[PDB]
């Protein structure tokens, strides 16, 4: 009966979802776009960009931080579900090592 | 009264984290058993403990 | 029409048009404050409905229509969605509906996910739950 | 004879109007604009744009603060007057709740 | 296939244009963060 899965799966509690950014890939997304930023305002790289094209990469990077996709979340609350679900109706059953 | 310990942890501990955490002062109060209680409620975060039956 | 008719005020957009001839800024730039709240305006009728509906908040309760809030919720990082910000503060306290000043509120903490988190209520209304739907007393959040 | 307004009503001393903004709903377009102003000014999100398109974004809000509508002055003199002037002659009276 | 015909969850790449169409950026520069961006992820299987 144990399936196991490389991402932490939290049950939802709800029927209606909604926006959430409450999740572990939803961080490393965030993580991941923060360090680029750092690399850009790095005192010691900064100095080779137009002021402008920083300002524009930030931006950017800000704007995909904060981007609206459902992926992370559904992948921590539904798809884990999902499939269990299907596991039983395989021809060829599961086969996992840690 | 007695409080539940389970509960008074998340509660400051979601807060703490700006979660949302109203639906967690109802079960504050312990009713008849501090697991008991928790293992039928669909409130909250399972980030805090989810039920598996008993 | 009633008061079209006996009111002295009258509606000229042109004012909001000649002011903002006069904003300074680039052209080399991407996007155009000045530009951008104008054609978000498109410059009446609701104007004068929305007083008459002071006299009838017995049976009648004057909403705003859920066409004017940013489809997905709006961000702080558009500059689109900060004038669609703008439109509804303004018009909101014109309302009768007593459930306006927390949609007021809401609309921008639903732009604001994930730049500002606030502690909400519960898990079905969400900081993220489209600020239209707060129209009712039991909703309004703690905070 | 109570007829129950959304706003506070100012009787005006005058007959000769001239452009006033000491309205209630004129702060309220003053305060929202402030906000704005200060969320784009915020140290951390005015480096996401162009120091150019910030100078232009203030600019606009300034004017759309100040700018000469009558509307919030129309709306805390007159309006009431009018409506109450109009009130006993409908066909259908006022029917409010506070 | 099993599951795209049981999820609930689409994808969307209009999404990714969308926000993106907002960047702020100049026009005299030689560079686009948000261009480039879009051209790389070629908006599954």
């Amino acid at each position: 009966e144990v399936l196991l899965l490389p991402i932490d799966h939290q049950p939802a509690n709800v029927t209606t979802p909604t926006l959430d950014f409450t999740n572990e890939l939803t961080n490393w997304r965030a993580r991941v776009c923060e360090l680029m930023k750092n690399l850009v305002d790095n005192q010691r790289y900064q100095p080779g960009w137009t002021q402008s094209l920083v300002s524009s990469m930030r931006g950017t990077l800000d704007k995909l931080k904060l981007i609206k996709s459902m992926t992370p979340m559904y992948l921590q609350q539904l798809a884990p579900v999902e499939l269990a679900v299907i596991a039983p109706m395989l021809p060829f059953p599961p086969f996992q090592v840690p | 009264e007695h409080v539940n310990v389970f509960v008074a942890n998340a509660l400051v501990g979601a807060f703490l984290s700006n979660q949302a955490f109203y639906d967690l002062l109802p079960l504050l109060i312990i009713n008849d058993t501090m697991i008991g209680d928790l293992l039928g409620t669909g409130a909250s975060l399972s980030q805090f403990f989810q039920s598996h039956g008993d | 029409v009633l008061l079209q008719r006996i009111s002295p005020l009258q509606i000229d957009p042109t004012i909001i048009s000649n002011t903002m001839s006069t904003v300074s800024e680039s052209t080399t730039q991407t996007l155009s404050p000045a530009s951008s709240i104008l054609g978000k305006l498109r410059p009446f009728s609701s104007f004068r409905v929305a007083l008459a509906g002071w006299l009838y908040n017995g049976v009648v309760t004057t909403v705003i229509d859920d066409s004017s809030y940013p489809k997905d919720g709006g961000s702080v990082t558009s500059l689109e969605n900060l004038w669609d910000f703008f439109i509804l503060a303004l018009a909101l306290p014109l309302t009768t509906d007593p459930c306006a000043p927390v949609k007021a509120f809401m609309t921008l903490a639903n732009m604001m996910v994930g730049f500002e988190t606030i502690p909400m209520d519960n898990q079905i209304y969400t900081q993220s739950r489209r600020a239209s739907a707060f129209s009712t007393p039991h909703t309004w959040p703690r905070c």
